[PDB]
Order: structure tokens, then C-alpha cells, then sequence
DNA sequence: ATCGGATGTATATATCTGACACGTGCCTGGAGACTAGGGAGTAATCCCCTTGGCGGTTAAAACGCGGGGGACAGCGCGTACGTGCGTTTAAGCGGTGCTAGAGCTGTCTACGACCAATTGAGCGGCCTCGGCACCGGGATTCTCGA
DNA sequence: TCGAGAATCCCGGTGCCGAGGCCGCTCAATTGGTCGTAGACAGCTCTAGCACCGCTTAAACGCACGTACGCGCTGTCCCCCGCGTTTTAACCGCCAAGGGGATTACTCCCTAGTCTCCAGGCACGTGTCAGATATATACATCCGAT
């Protein structure tokens, strides 16, 4: 579930941001950020593999579903 | 017989650009030479950044373009970066920059 | 004299930008060595004008080099 | 069955501004959805300019005003004089 | 013996995972936790691999993006660590 | 000699002006703004009293809710003044 | 032609502005600094709207070129025919 | 000879929707039960806030409503302020709210 | 010439959830906008939809779903009931 | 008149090396920008003169790049 | 904390106009009825790809301890900003005049849709070798307690 | 200040699998006519955008004065970074089964297209009353002396 993703994996996102200290709080609030744009994600994803009666949610699903939530993505096809 | 690309001297197909515009719902006509002007714009943005990636590509000894050289040449110039503002090209990376204030004295 | 003159006349052409001649030859590039005024450069860096003038090759912005005298 | 792809336009391109250089798969796959995207929008912003006007054909006037549109500052300049004159070479031809 | 002062290995790691190229979570866990949030919309669905790599990308990308808006303004309060609070500033002012 | 405390009457201002709704800025000295702006794109162009009126409805919106997210960055700086500091991080998180 | 009349935007219409958006205190380098904030909002709207107008041939700016202008960079504005 | 919409029993006209949809240069062709599903969504979305507006109007002893209404109906309720997000109102105005911290 | 809008439809719901109220002119404009552009974007969402599938004709199927993908939450369970509930009497008559 | 006189003298010393006066400004240092001479850079590399004359810093094999003019 | 004086904010009654609501003429766009053909629904099938299980390495995660730098609170000072008053400037409103440009109407010609016949360009399948990945050794640079 | 120690880079050798070229083969772009409607052009009407002047008078402007707040400094203490040891499960390689995604025939009925007819939505005209404006009055609020 939401518990794999640790602290050490939270931590390196962090440092490829750019930041140098890190308070204790922050894995608690980022896990809950991440649970939310997982679903708005996934929630289109599964009405465009609804529509067509499919049954595998495939990865144009998902480009379609970014695309139109403003965030376009390169490198998957169309 | 010559191709309408030969004949306006260009690169890239003017007859696939033509049935695309035609089988697309854009408009009930397509006028004769918005191709021939359409395809001159794709060919000029695309050798713009593949001459840009190729710099990159070559700063580093290598001889082949990979994902991270074009991250590389669309994040260093203004005009490219401002036209994909909001694109997420993958295995790109992100650009090497430290704020001023967390180096030691 | 005239020799006096054209020697002050040749060395004039070695100091200034030839595109501008207006400025001490400042700015040099890498790839091919030639040199030429910072404010020179920088208009056609914004221009896409990735070519020398003068030996055609291409350059970037960093191979920019700043010189002295 | 069949599939197309800009891929093989695209390495003619590159062959031109440097000679010796390859391309791997990915970076391909990249500059090949690049290319769609760019088309869709400007087509997509030349529609709307003809349904503006009440008029029914996508002539060369909507494409350089949509091209002067979406292109920031300096690129669109260099855009359109190299449609404009690519268009004046094809009229006059054969 | 030997120690380092409290800073060198984060900037040198910094300066490490700037340069790199990789994905950064682990993939099994990731999956697992996609496969858990899609039962709650439909249940007996089916995955290809490159929509799960497509999410991580997507994540990924979102995550790097936010945790360098969050540190900007960490320093406007004269401060050199990050808070909940700062996230929530950049959270709101970006417009959620 | 009857004097106010300093800030009093400009708590009374916010309330004031939060409760209607009317142009801010003087409608010949904006009007000769925009005529003096677009004079270098096209010379000798005519303007409609709509195109202005427009025109100025817009801008008023732009710098209210512009107004509003710089005075939470000086909330989080433990300020009450907002300074030119505030007005370039408001106006670089959101991208522009 | 007519110069210098970024000064009609005058210290207590800015200062109105602030009221409403909930402000208590101001700096005093505000003013300049919001001045170039505005002149930079207005070229971008109006480069467009001079573009539309000149593309049907007209010249005159009418007020739907201003909606279309405004709708293209998402700030869509009800109650002007649109 | 009755009207198309009398018989689905709306108040909006479903003829000039299916006009307007089959000349827009949407697609090829356009199904005939899709004008009635499109102009039932339309209807119920402007009752939706009119019904607010009319109570924000009474709520001042006012009769009629006038654009500070709506933008008042639209700014407090949470799905109308999410799907009317970037769109401004002219003459519209500014929800009241003070910062707690600023008070004394 | 004349010109076409929805005035007097949205008087017609009007007089029918408050019936002793009235409306101004200019907010007149503002509810003609805002049904053209909901109208506007949901329509744009189904002729992009059925590209997708290679397809030829917009349904009420593909309407059914684009709604499902602009409106938020709680608003969109009520406009499909409300959409499906005026389709099954009109197919009856 | 050693109006122009002296100009010339200041154009043949900011074109002429420094330390040879013989030569051209033709090999620049990469890392501070200052130019000088082939003939005067090499003889110092034999006794690792990494040293600058000017600003008085170190150096390298790849901090000497050619120029022209 | 407890009164008091002054100030700005609600509260109640004329009056008066300009915009909202309603009525009528008329014309064009929407409703009926019938026809033909192509898009879409349905059945069969086959083969790729997704799910599930098993065993070995070992790389990464978890846990604990020391201590030193950074977050935070309390103080003091002095400059910048809020508030009020008198004087000056230009906005707002009204009225008149003139003409440049938007909007509509009638011609007619050139340009783009449409169809039959050809052929060469671009796509699918196969080979191959060289650029890049990886590992083992020195040489140079960076940090910290003296 | 600089030596000990650890991290990082330059170089050489080995190997492998994916980019780059080649060939055969459909089917889509090219020629060549034909026709009918969209649009370019000329002319006319009339309206609304621009320019100018005179008269209030509301608001922008400059100045004096006081004080609340921003900023710099100092001190205590607690919590996050660095490093070592132990426990976990991620990852790789391998195997097998069957589901459903994609493809191909076949039919049938639902939407485009045309002609006819008429009532509904739009332009224009008119009454009248809801709210804006002014004025006298009641009261909540705030800063000071105590
Ligand atoms: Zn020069
Ligand atoms: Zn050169
Ligand atoms: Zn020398
Ligand atoms: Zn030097």
C-alpha cells in the first residue's frame, strides 16, 4: 500500500530537487500529495478504458488522461 | 513525374501533410498551397532543435543522440522553453542548478 | 606621411570589430579562434545566427571566450 | 499491417546539419510525437480563424496568422519567411 | 577517526542525483500501490507495463517539480529547512 | 486634534471597498495608456468605446488577485508590509 | 503622438486596488514596481488583438477581438458578447 | 405537428441544438438521440445557479438580479466555483474576507 | 438581419424556480455567454472522443461520457440521470 | 604630429607580445584571457611555469588555445 | 477594567425617471413524408501477452547513538509610513460638427471537389559489426583537524 | 597554515546487441479532365468614432508630525545529520496456462437528402413602477481620562 513508498525513496526526490535539510514532518504530507494526483490520474485513465469496452487499461489510456489535465507527456506514442 | 515536395524543394511530404488536413474535420475545403506553407514550418522547428541536440551531444564525447541531450537543448534557450512550458519529455533529467545561499563561505 | 597613415590604418582594422568597427575586438570563439567584440556577438546570438562570419563553422554560446587587449 | 511515422523524414533532416551523428530509438520516438503536437495545434488554431469570418476554406492566409500566433517572439519571424518563401518557389515552378 | 562536517554529503548527493537519469522509487511497490488505488473505480482490471511506467514518469516529474517550488520559498522566511507549512504556501499559490 | 490610531482607518478601507463593485482607475488617463501602447505594432488604428471598456475590466481583475496572493507570502515571512520582494515570488510559483 | 502617460496610474488608484485585494500596509517601492507589472499584461492582450484585427482586414478594433485575445491565454470574460 | 421538444418535455429547443451541432464541424454525422441527451444537460445546469442567484437577490431585499448575484452564487458554492475556475464576470465584485492575523 | 440567443428560454426557467422575480439586461449577456461556452466545451469533447476509436458519428453514448469528464462530483451523478431520464420518453413518443 | 605618433605606439604595443615585442598576439590563455605569443609560451612550459605573468595564476596543457588576428 | 464624547454607519419617508415587461406583424427556419446506401452490430478464431509461482544474490532498508548547528524567543533602536489639512489640477458632463469606414447588395469568373488509370515510394523482414557498457589501475583533487 | 585520508577522474582492454543498410512488394500519390459554387470586386448608405469648447468641483498633491514595526543582536536546547550493524524483500532468470485483442465475413436499419407547408421566434412600439437620490434620525464604535 501507501507504505512503500520509504524515506530514503522520499528523501532522494528531494535532493534532486536541491533542498539540504529536511524537516521530520514532510513524508507524513507528501505521501497524502501523492495519493491525490494518483487518483484524478487514474479516475480518467479508467473512464477512457471504460468507454470502448475494453477490460486492460492501456498506456494511451493514461497519455490521453495527462493530456488532458494540461500535463502532455513525450515518449509513449502519439 | 515529380513529387510536390521535389517541386517546392523541400524535405518533408507535402501530399501526407494534404490528406491529413482533408481527413481531419478542420474545414469543408483546403486550399491548394497551405500544405506547401504548412510543411516548411515542420521541417524549420525540427532542424532547429536537432541542431541544438547535436551540441549537447558532442560536449559529452558521444556520438548519438539520447533523451537527455534533447532535455538539454529545450531547457537553454528562451524561445524553446517557453513554447514546450509544459512538456514532460522522459528520461530527461532535470538541469543542474544550486541556490547561492546553501554553498559554504 | 602616407606609410605613417596606412600602418595606422592597418593596425585601425586590427583592433576594432570589422561588423561594427566601432569597439576593441573583446569577444573570441572556441571553435575557430577568430575574435571580435562582445556586443557584436551577442545581437546575433539573439538573432539564429549560429554561424562564423568568417570561417562559417558553427558555435554555441559557450564558446564564448572573453579576452584582453 | 501498416504504420507511419515521420522517422525516416526526421534522419533525413539530421543528415543535413551534422553529417556524422546517429539517433537512438527513444530520442526517435520523442522528435516523432513532437511533430504531431505541433500540427495539431496549429491547424487546430487555423479552424477557428475561418469560422470567425464565416468563410469555409483553410487558405495560406490562416496558416501564417496562426503560425504568428502560437510561435513566441523571435521564432515566428524566421517561420514565416521561410513559408513564404518556400510557397513563391512552388507556384512558379514546372 | 574520521567524520564530516553536517552538509558536504547532501550537496556531493545533490550534486549526484542532479546528473543522473533513473527512476528514483522502487517499481514492485509502486505497482502495487497503482493496482491497489484502480480497484476502487472498477474491480478485475488488467495493466499493461508502459501505463505503469508512464504513471511513474508522470509522478515522478510532478514530485521533482514541487519539492523545488517548496524550497524557493523556504528561504523567503530566512530559513534553510523545508516545512509543511512552505509546502502548503506553494500548494495554494500555485492554484490547486 | 482628534486623531486615529495608525491603521484603524485603513481597516475600515478594506471593508469599504470589498462590498462594491466599480472601476478603480480613471477612464481618460487608462484610455490614453492603451492608444499610447498600441501605436508601435499598427499606426493610425481606431479603438470602439467596448474594445476599451474591455480592455479595462480585465486588468482590474489581473491586479486584485494579484494583490491577494502577495499578501500571503508576507503573512509568511511574519510581516504585515508587503514588500517588492513579495510581488516577484507571488509572480514566479505560478510561471510568468 | 502622445508619451509618457504610464503616470496616469496614479498612487491612490494603485493604492485602491490594494485595498480591495485585502492589504493593511505598503511599502513605499511598490508603486514603481506594480507600474511595469501592468505594462507588460497590456502588450501581450493587445499584440493579439491587433493581430485579429488586421487578418479580416478592418482597422478598427472591435470588442470581440478583445474576448478572443483574452479566451486564447485562458481568462476567459462573461458579459461582453462572448 | 408537435415541436421536438415538447415531446422529451424540456424547455430548451432541441432543434436549433441538433442545427447548430450537425454545422459546427464536430463529425461526419450526428446520431438523432443525441440533440435531446445534449439540450437536458444544458437546462439543468442554468436552473442549477439561477435558483442561487434568486436567493442571494432576496437575501437583500432586492427583486431583481443583477451581476453581483451571480458572482456571489458562483464564489460560495464549492462545484460551480471549481467548474467556473479561470472565468471572470464583469462588474462582478470580490468575496468579503479579511485576514485573521491583520485584525487587533 | 437578426441575430439568435437564449433569452427566452432562460426567462422560461427562470419563471419556473422563482416566480415572482425578475432579471437585469446585463446579466442577461452573462447567462447567454455561459450557455454557449458549457455548450461549446462539452461538445468539443466528443467529437475528439469518437477520433479515437475510429468511429464516425457522435451518440448519446459518447455525450454520456464527456460529461463524465468536465463536470466535478456530485454535479455530473445528476446531470446523467437527469440527460438518460429525457432520452427514455422521448424514444417512447 | 606625435598626436598619431604615440597612437601607433600603443597600437603596436597592444598588438605586439609584452614580453618579446617581436611577435604577435597570436596564444591566448584560457583561463584568465589574457594573449601573448607562441614563442614566449612554450619556453616557460619547459621550466612548468603554470604561473601567469599577468594576474599571476596556474595552468594547463588545454588552457592554451590558438588565435587569429 | 469603567464612563464619555465624538464620529461614522444603519434606518425611515418623499419623487421621479428610465428600463423592464408585454403586445403585434410577418417571414424564414423547423416539422412531415419518402428513398437509398453505407456504417455499424454480431459471430468466429487465433495467437500474443498478462498473470501466477519458484529459487538465489545481495543491495537497499531498518535501527541505534553521539553531538553540533540551526530554529526560536526576547530586547532595543531608529527610520519609514499613516493621518490630517490647505491648495491646485485636471476629470466628468453637456453640446455641436463633420467624414472615414463598416455593412449590405449584385456579377461572374477562376479554383477546388470528384473520378478513372499508373507507377514508384515507403514499409515489413534480415543481417552485421562497431559504439557504448563495464571492470581494473593509477593520478589528481577536496576536506578537516593540526 | 598543510599532511592524511577519502572520493573522483583519465586510460586501457574486452564484449555484445541495436542502429544502419538492403530487398521485395503493395497501394497511395500523380495526371488528366469536368463542373459548379465560394469569393473577389465595385457601388451605395448611414452611423459612430473623433475633435473642440465651457463649466463645476472631486480628487490628486505637497507638507508636518508622531509612533508602531522592521531589523539586527544574543542566548539556550533539541533534533536532524553521519556512521555502523543487522534484517528484508527486490530483482533476475525460468516456466506454464488461458484470456481477450485484433482480424475477418455478413447483414440490416438508421441517418443524410429532397420537397412541401406553416407557426414560432424576432424586430418594433408603449405603459408604469423599482430603485436611485436626498434628508432627518437612531445607534454601534472607538480613543481618552480615570
Ligand atoms: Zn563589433
Ligand atoms: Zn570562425
Ligand atoms: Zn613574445
Ligand atoms: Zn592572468
Amino acid at each position: 500500500n501507501i507504505q512503500g513508498i520509504t524515506k530514503p525513496a522520499i528523501r532522494r526526490l528531494a535532493r534532486r530537487g536541491g533542498v539540504k535539510r529536511i524537516s521530520g514532518l514532510i513524508y507524513e504530507e507528501t505521501r497524502g500529495v501523492l495519493k491525490v494526483f494518483l487518483e484524478n490520474v487514474i479516475r480518467d485513465a479508467v473512464t477512457y478504458t471504460e468507454h470502448a469496452k475494453r477490460k486492460t487499461v492501456t498506456a494511451m489510456d493514461v497519455v490521453y488522461a495527462l493530456k488532458r489535465q494540461g500535463r502532455t507527456l513525450y515518449g509513449f506514442g502519439g | 513525374a515529380k513529387t510536390r515536395s521535389s517541386r517546392a524543394g523541400l524535405q518533408f511530404p507535402v501530399g501526407r501533410v494534404h490528406r491529413l488536413l482533408r481527413k481531419g474535420n478542420y474545414a469543408e475545403r483546403v486550399g491548394a498551397g497551405a500544405p506547401v506553407y504548412l510543411a516548411a514550418v515542420l521541417e524549420y522547428l525540427t532542424a532547429e532543435i536537432l541542431e541544438l541536440a547535436g551540441n549537447a551531444a558532442r560536449d559529452n564525447k558521444k556520438t548519438r543522440i539520447i533523451p537527455r541531450h534533447l532535455q538539454l537543448a529545450v531547457r537553454n534557450d528562451e524561445e524553446l522553453n517557453k513554447l514546450l512550458g509544459r512538456v514532460t519529455i522522459a528520461q530527461g533529467g532535470v538541469l543542474p542548478n544550486i541556490q547561492s545561499v546553501l554553498l559554504p563561505k | 606621411d602616407e606609410a605613417l597613415v596606412e600602418e595606422l590604418a592597418n593596425f585601425r582594422t586590427l583592433v576594432y570589430c570589422s561588423l561594427c568597427s566601432k569597439n576593441w575586438k573583446n569577444m573570441a570563439i572556441k571553435t575557430c579562434g577568430h575574435v571580435f567584440c562582445e556586443n557584436c556577438c551577442k545581437e546575433r546570438l539573439a538573432a539564429r545566427m549560429r554561424k562564423c562570419p568568417t570561417c562559417n563553422k558553427a558555435f554555441s554560446s559557450n564558446d564564448l571566450l572573453t579576452v584582453h587587449l | 499491417t501498416r504504420k507511419e511515422s515521420y522517422a525516416i523524414y526526421v534522419y533525413k533532416v539530421l543528415k543535413q546539419v551534422h553529417p556524422d551523428t546517429g539517433i537512438s530509438s527513444k530520442a526517435m520516438s520523442i522528435m516523432n510525437s513532437f511533430v504531431n503536437d505541433v500540427f495539431e495545434r496549429i491547424a487546430g488554431e487555423a479552424s477557428r480563424l475561418a469560422h470567425y469570418n464565416k468563410r469555409s476554406t483553410i487558405t495560406s492566409r490562416e496558416i501564417q496568422t496562426a503560425v504568428r500566433l502560437l510561435l513566441p517572439g523571435e521564432l515566428a519571424k524566421h517561420a514565416v519567411s521561410e513559408g513564404t518563401k518556400a510557397v513563391t518557389k512552388y507556384t512558379s515552378a514546372k | 577517526p574520521h567524520r564530516y562536517r553536517p552538509g558536504t554529503v547532501a550537496l556531493r548527493e545533490i550534486r549526484r542525483y542532479q546528473k543522473s537519469t533513473e527512476l528514483l522509487i522502487r517499481k514492485l511497490p509502486f505497482q502495487r500501490l497503482v493496482r491497489e488505488i484502480a480497484q476502487d473505480f472498477k474491480t478485475d482490471l488488467r495493466f499493461q507495463s508502459s501505463a505503469v511506467m508512464a504513471l511513474q514518469e508522470a509522478s515522478e516529474a510532478y514530485l521533482v517539480a514541487l519539492f523545488e517550488d517548496t524550497n524557493l520559498c523556504a528561504i523567503h522566511a530566512k530559513r534553510v529547512t523545508i516545512m509543511p507549512k512552505d509546502i502548503q504556501l506553494a500548494r495554494r499559490i500555485r492554484g490547486e
